[PDB]
C-alpha cells in the first residue's frame, strides 16, 4: 500500500560540510530544487495511498 | 517484514558513537539520506481496519 | 665458515592443502561489522603449499623462486626455523637480503652478500652443561657492499625441547612491493603431529622493510665432526600470492572472523 | 529573516499557500578549529638532498629516504634558484598544511631537453630508459641549473645515461646494468665487438653549452598522504584537543568538522583512522596521546515550515525532523548554525512529536480532522 | 577524480586544481541521485 | 572523442591523453545504458 | 567585441616573475605586489 | 641510392626524391655493408612500423 518516505538533501549528499563544492553546484542551477520536489511528490503521495 | 528506520525518532544517543559504525541509516542520516515518519501509526491503520 | 653438509635422505617433492590460510589485514584501517571486498595479492584458498621437514636424515633448505609474494609458515618446536635469505644471483653479482633470529638478536640487513650452497645455524646440544647453546653460523663467507642494516635490542631465546606434536603455529606473509618489503604475522598454541592445522586466523601487520631491492628466490635457514649431527623434527610449508579478490568478515570488536576467496 | 522568508524565497514567491514546506537542513557549526600533528622537532635534511657537493648519474639515480621529520616545504617553494616546481598530487601551497607517511628524493642530473620526459606518463630516452615516474605520481618534481657546481670547461662526463635498453623500465626501477647491447642479429659475448654497444653514454656537460645541453640537477620528491600513520609533516603547531564540542578537527591533514569522542574501538596496534560504510572516516588515533576518537558529523536535521498561507496570516511553526528538543536548545546561536534566524529557540510551546520537534505551534489535547499533516499521527491548523 | 573524500581534494589542492576534480564528484554524485530519483518514481507507480 | 573506436583511441595517444578521451567514451555509453534501462523500466510498467 | 570599464596596469618586473601575473598565481609578487582575481577577464602583454 | 655505380662529389651533392613505394631496410641495416649508420630521432629497428 506504501513504500518508506524519503527525503534527500541534494547539497549535504554532494557536497557534505564544503563551501568550496556549495559553490559549485549553485553552476546547475534548479536540479537539486527538482530532485527534492520528485522526492516531495512520492512520500506525501504515500500518505495519499 | 522487519524494516530498517521509521522515522521513529533518531535522536544521536544510540547513532553517534557505537551506533553510527553498524548501522545502514546512521551512514544514511549523516549524508542525506532520510527517512520520514508516514502520516497514519501502525496504531491509527489499526483504529480504520 | 663456508661448509657443504651432504649426508641426507633423497624424498620427492610434498605438497598440502592451504585450507583458509594466509589472509592479512590488507591495509592500516580499523573497520567492524562489515563484510569487506579487496582485490590484492593473497594466498589462493585450497592450493598445493610446496612442504619442506627436517628429521633426524633430512634437513630440507632449497632454493625456491620468490614470484608475486610468499606466504611461509613453520608448525614449530625448539626454535629450528630461524630465518631467511633473499634475492637475484645469492653469489655477491647483486645485493641480497639476509633477515636471522640468532640466539639474542634478530639482525636484518642488505648486502652484496656471498652465499654459501648450503647456508645453516648450529647448537652445541646438551654438552656438559645440561643447557643448550648457538655456536656455528654458517651461511655467507662475506658481506662487502650493504645498503640497509638492523639490529634488534638484545634477549636471550631458547634452543632445546624434545616434545612430540607441535605446540607452536607460526605464519608469515612476505610481500616485495615498490621498493619495500611487508611482513605480516601470526602466532597460535597448537597441539598436533604431522600437518597444517586447519582453521582462519588472519595475519596483523608487524614490519615494513624499506630494502628496495629485486627478490626473485628465497631460502631458509634451520637450527641443527662437520657432517653428521641430529636435526629437530620441525616442518615448513610454502605458498605463492595472487591477485585475488578477498571478502573479509569483520566482527563486532574489531577484527577479521572469517573470509571468502572470490574465484 | 525568519523561516517564512526563507519558504518565500525557497518557492520564489512573495505569497506561500496553506501547507507544511520542506525548507534547508540546519547544521550546528564549528565552536572552533583543532589542529594535531605527530610531534618531531628536527627540520628534514633539504641542506643534504638540495644541496650535496656531487649527484647520482640519472642511469643509477639515488633515492634518500626522509621521515621522522618536519618539513618546511616553504623554503624550498619560496626560494628563487628553482626553474621547475611541478607538483602532481598537491598543489605546492599545501604542502604546509599536510603530513606524509613516506617521503623520499629521489636525486640525478639531465639534460634541460630532458626535463619535460621526468612527468608522469612520458616518453623518450629518460622516462623509457632510466627514470619512469608511474601514471599516479603523487609527489613533486624539482630542478635547477647547477652549471657553476657540476660542470667543468672540457665535460663533466661523470654524469652519465642509458641510451639501450631490452624493454622500457618499470615505475621507480634502477639499473646498474653495463652488459652490452646486441643491435645486429648476432650474440656478442665479452667487452666488445661490431654492432655491441655499452649501454650508457655520458653527457659532456661544459659551461660553453647552449641553455638546455647544461647540467640540470633534478630532485623528484615522493610521497603517499592520509593512508596511513605519519612520519613527516608541515610547520603547523598542535592545539590543545577538545571533545563533545563540535570542530574543526585536523590531524595528520585529515581535515574535517565534526564532534569528538572518547571512542571504546579497540584499534590493534599499527591503525590509525576508521572508515565508515560510505568511505569517510568516523574515528581517529590522536597522535600525540595513543587515544581513539570516535568522529562524529556535528548535528543536524531536516527542518520544515508549518503554514496557514500568506492571505491569513505570517506566523508559522517550524518541525526539526527526526530531532528531539534538546538538540534544538543546543543549537543556541552562540554556535553558528546555518540558518541565521534564530528567533524561534524561544520556545514555551517546543512539544515532542514523534515526527520531531515542533516549534511555534500549541499542543491541544482536543482532537480534530487532519489540517497540515506534520506525521506520525500529527497535524497542525490555525485557530482561536 | 583523484579521490572519493571531498576533504582530500580540497586540503591537497588550491582553489583552481581542486575545482577540475569537485567537479566530477558533483558530475557523478548528482547523476546518482537522478538514477535513485528515477528508480523511486518509478517505483512509486508499481505501488501506486 | 577523437574516435568512436576504443582501440583507435589508444594506438594513438599515451596514457594520460587516451584517458580523457577514453572517459568521453564512458561517460557516454554509461549514458546509453542509463537511457535505455530508464525506457525499458517505464516500458516494463505499460507491459505490467 | 566592446569594453565596459577598461584599466591599463603598467608596471616593471624581473622576466622569471611574468608567469606570477597569471591569474591564481602565489609567489611575492602574486602575494603582496600585483594579485589578480582568480577570475580575471583581460590580457597579460610583456616585452624585455 | 646506396648501390648505385657511381656516388657524386660532395661539392655537387645528389638530392633524389623518393615516393609511392615501401621502406623495407632489412637488406641494409642487418647488413654489415655500413661502417655508420646512424638515425638521430627514430630507433633504426622502429623505421620498418
Ligand atoms: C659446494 O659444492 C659446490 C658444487 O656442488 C661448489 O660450487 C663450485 O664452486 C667452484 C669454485 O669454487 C666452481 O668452479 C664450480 O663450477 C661450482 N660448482 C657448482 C655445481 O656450482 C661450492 O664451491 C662448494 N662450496 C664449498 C664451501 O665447498
Ligand atoms: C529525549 O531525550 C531525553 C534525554 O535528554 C530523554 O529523556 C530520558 O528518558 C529516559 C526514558 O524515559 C529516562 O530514563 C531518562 O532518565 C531521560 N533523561 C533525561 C535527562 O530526561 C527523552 O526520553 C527523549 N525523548 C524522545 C522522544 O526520544
Ligand atoms: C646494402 C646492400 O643491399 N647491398 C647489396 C649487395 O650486398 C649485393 O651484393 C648487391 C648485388 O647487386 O646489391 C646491393
Ligand atoms: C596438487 O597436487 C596433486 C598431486 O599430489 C595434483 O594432482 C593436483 O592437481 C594439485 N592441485 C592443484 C589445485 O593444483
Ligand atoms: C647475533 O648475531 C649478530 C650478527 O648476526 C652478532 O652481531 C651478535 O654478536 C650475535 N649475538 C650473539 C649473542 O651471539
Ligand atoms: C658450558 O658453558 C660455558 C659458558 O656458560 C661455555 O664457555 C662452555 O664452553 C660450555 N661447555 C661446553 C662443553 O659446551
Ligand atoms: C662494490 O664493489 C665494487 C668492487 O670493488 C666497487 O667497484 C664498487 O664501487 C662497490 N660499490 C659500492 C656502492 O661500494
Ligand atoms: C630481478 O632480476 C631478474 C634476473 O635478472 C629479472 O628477471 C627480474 O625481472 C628482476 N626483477 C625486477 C623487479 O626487476
Ligand atoms: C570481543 O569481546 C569479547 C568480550 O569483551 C571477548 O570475549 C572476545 O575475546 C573479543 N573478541 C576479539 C576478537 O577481540
Ligand atoms: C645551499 O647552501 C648555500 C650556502 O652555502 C645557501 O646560500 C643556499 O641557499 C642553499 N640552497 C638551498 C636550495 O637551500
Ligand atoms: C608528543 O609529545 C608529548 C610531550 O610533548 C609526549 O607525551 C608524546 O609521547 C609525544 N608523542 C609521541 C607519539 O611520542
Ligand atoms: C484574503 O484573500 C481573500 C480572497 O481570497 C480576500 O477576499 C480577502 O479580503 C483577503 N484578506 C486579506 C486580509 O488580505
Ligand atoms: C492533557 O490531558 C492531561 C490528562 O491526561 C492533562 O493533565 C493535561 O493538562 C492536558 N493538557 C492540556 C494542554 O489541556
Amino acid at each position: 500500500v506504501s513504500m518508506t518516505k524519503t527525503s534527500v538533501d541534494c547539497t549535504m549528499y554532494i557536497c557534505g560540510d564544503s563551501t568550496e563544492c556549495s559553490n559549485l553546484l549553485l553552476q546547475y542551477g534548479s536540479f537539486c530544487t527538482q530532485l527534492n520536489r520528485a522526492l516531495t511528490g512520492i512520500a506525501v503521495e504515500q500518505d495519499k495511498n | 517484514v522487519t524494516l530498517a528506520d521509521a522515522g521513529f525518532i533518531k535522536q544521536y544517543g544510540d547513532c553517534l558513537g557505537d551506533i553510527a559504525a553498524r548501522d545502514l541509516i546512521c551512514a544514511q542520516k549523516f549524508n542525506g539520506l532520510t527517512v520520514l515518519p508516514p502520516l497514519l501509526t501502525d496504531e491509527m491503520i489499526a483504529q480504520y481496519t | 665458515q663456508c661448509v657443504n653438509l651432504t649426508t641426507r635422505t633423497q624424498l620427492p617433492p610434498a605438497y598440502t592443502n592451504s585450507f583458509t590460510r594466509g589472509v592479512y589485514y590488507p591495509d592500516k584501517v580499523f573497520r567492524s561489522s562489515v563484510l569487506h571486498s579487496t582485490q590484492d595479492l593473497f594466498l589462493p584458498f585450497f592450493s598445493n603449499v610446496t612442504w619442506f621437514h627436517a628429521i633426524h636424515k633430512r634437513f630440507d633448505n632449497p632454493v625456491l623462486p620468490f614470484n608475486d609474494g610468499v606466504y611461509f609458515a613453520s608448525t614449530e618446536k625448539s626454535n629450528i626455523i630461524r630465518g631467511w635469505i633473499f634475492g637475484t644471483t645469492l653469489d655477491s653479482k647483486t645485493q641480497s637480503l639476509l633477515i636471522v633470529n640468532n640466539a639474542t638478536n634478530v639482525v636484518i640487513k642488505v648486502c652484496e652478500f656471498q652465499f654459501c650452497n648450503d647456508p645453516f645455524l648450529g647448537v652445541y646440544y646438551h654438552k656438559n652443561n645440561k643447557s643448550w647453546m648457538e655456536s656455528e653460523f654458517r651461511v655467507y663467507s662475506s658481506a662487502n657492499n650493504c645498503t640497509f642494516e638492523y639490529v634488534s635490542q638484545p634477549f636471550l631465546m631458547d634452543l632445546e625441547g624434545k616434545q612430540g606434536n607441535f605446540k607452536n603455529l607460526r605464519e608469515f606473509v612476505f610481500k616485495n612491493i615498490d621498493g619495500y618489503f611487508k611482513i605480516y604475522s601470526k602466532h597460535t598454541p597448537i597441539n598436533l603431529v604431522r600437518d597444517l592445522p586447519q582453521g582462519f586466523s588472519a595475519l596483523e601487520p608487524l614490519v615494513d622493510l624499506p630494502i628496495g631491492i629485486n627478490i626473485t628466490r628465497f631460502q631458509t635457514l634451520l637450527a641443527l665432526s662437520s657432517s653428521g649431527w641430529t636435526a629437530g623434527a620441525a616442518a615448513y610449508y610454502v605458498g605463492y600470492l595472487q591477485p585475488r579478490t578477498f571478502l573479509l568478515k569483520y566482527n563486532e570488536n574489531g577484527t577479521i572472523t572469517d573470509a571468502v576467496d572470490c574465484a | 529573516l525568519d523561516p517564512l522568508s526563507e519558504t518565500k524565497c525557497t518557492l520564489k514567491s512573495f505569497t506561500v499557500e496553506k501547507g507544511i514546506y520542506q525548507t534547508s537542513n540546519f547544521r550546528v557549526q564549528p565552536t572552533e578549529s583543532i589542529v594535531r600533528f605527530p610531534n618531531i622537532t628536527n627540520l628534514c635534511p633539504f641542506g643534504e638532498v638540495f644541496n650535496a657537493t656531487r649527484f647520482a648519474s640519472v642511469y643509477a639515480w639515488n633515492r634518500k629516504r626522509i621521515s621522522n621529520c618536519v618539513a618546511d616545504y616553504s623554503v624550498l617553494y619560496n626560494s628563487a634558484s628553482f626553474s621547475t616546481f611541478k607538483c602532481y598530487g598537491v598543489s605546492p601551497t599545501k604542502l604546509n598544511d599536510l603530513c606524509f607517511t613516506n617521503v623520499y628524493a629521489d636525486s640525478f642530473v639531465i639534460r634541460g631537453d630532458e626535463v619535460r620526459q621526468i612527468a608522469p606518463g612520458q616518453t623518450g630516452k629518460i622516462a623509457d630508459y632510466n627514470y619512469k615516474l608511474p601514471d599516479d605520481f603523487t609527489g613533486c618534481v624539482i630542478a635547477w641549473n647547477s652549471n657553476n657546481l657540476d660542470s667543468k670547461v672540457g665535460g663533466n662526463y661523470n654524469y652519465l645515461y642509458r641510451l639501450f635498453r631490452k624493454s622500457n623500465l618499470k615505475p621507480f626501477e634502477r639499473d646498474i646494468s653495463t652488459e652490452i647491447y646486441q643491435a645486429g642479429s648476432t650474440p656478442c659475448n665479452g667487452v666488445e665487438g661490431f654492432n655491441c654497444y655499452f649501454p650508457l653514454q655520458s653527457y659532456g656537460f661544459q659551461p660553453t653549452n647552449g641553455v638546455g645541453y647544461q647540467p640540470y640537477r633534478v630532485v623528484v620528491l615522493s610521497f603517499e598522504l592520509l593512508h596511513a600513520p605519519a612520519t613527516v609533516c608541515g610547520p603547523k603547531k598542535s592545539t590543545n584537543l577538545v571533545k563533545n564540542k563540535c570542530v574543526n578537527f585536523n590531524f595528520n591533514g585529515l581535515t574535517g568538522t565534526g564532534v569528538l569522542t572518547e571512542s571504546n574501538k579497540k584499534f590493534l596496534p599499527f591503525q590509525q583512522f576508521g572508515r565508515d560504510i560510505a568511505d569517510t572516516t568516523d574515528a581517529v588515533r590522536d597522535p600525540q596521546t595513543l587515544e581513539i576518537l570516535d568522529i562524529t558529523p556535528c548535528s543536524f536535521g531536516g527542518v520544515s515550515v508549518i503554514t496557514p498561507g500568506t492571505n491569513t496570516s505570517n506566523q508559522v511553526a517550524v518541525l526539526y525532523q527526526g530531532v528531539n528538543c534538546t538538540e534544538v536548545p543546543v543549537a543556541i546561536h552562540a554556535d553558528q548554525l546555518t540558518p541565521t534566524w534564530r528567533v524561534y529557540s524561544t520556545g514555551s510551546n517546543v512539544f515532542q512529536t514523534r515526527a520531531g520537534c515542533l516549534i511555534g505551534a500549541e499542543h491541544v489535547n482536543n482532537s480534530y480532522e487532519c489540517d497540515i499533516p506534520i506525521g506520525a499521527g500529527i497535524c497542525a491548523s490555525y485557530q482561536t | 577524480a583523484i579521490s572519493s573524500v571531498l576533504n582530500d581534494i580540497l586540503s591537497r589542492l588550491d582553489k583552481v586544481e581542486a575545482e577540475v576534480q569537485i567537479d566530477r564528484l558533483i558530475t557523478g554524485r548528482l547523476q546518482s541521485l537522478q538514477t535513485y530519483v528515477t528508480q523511486q518514481l518509478i517505483r512509486a507507480a508499481e505501488i501506486r
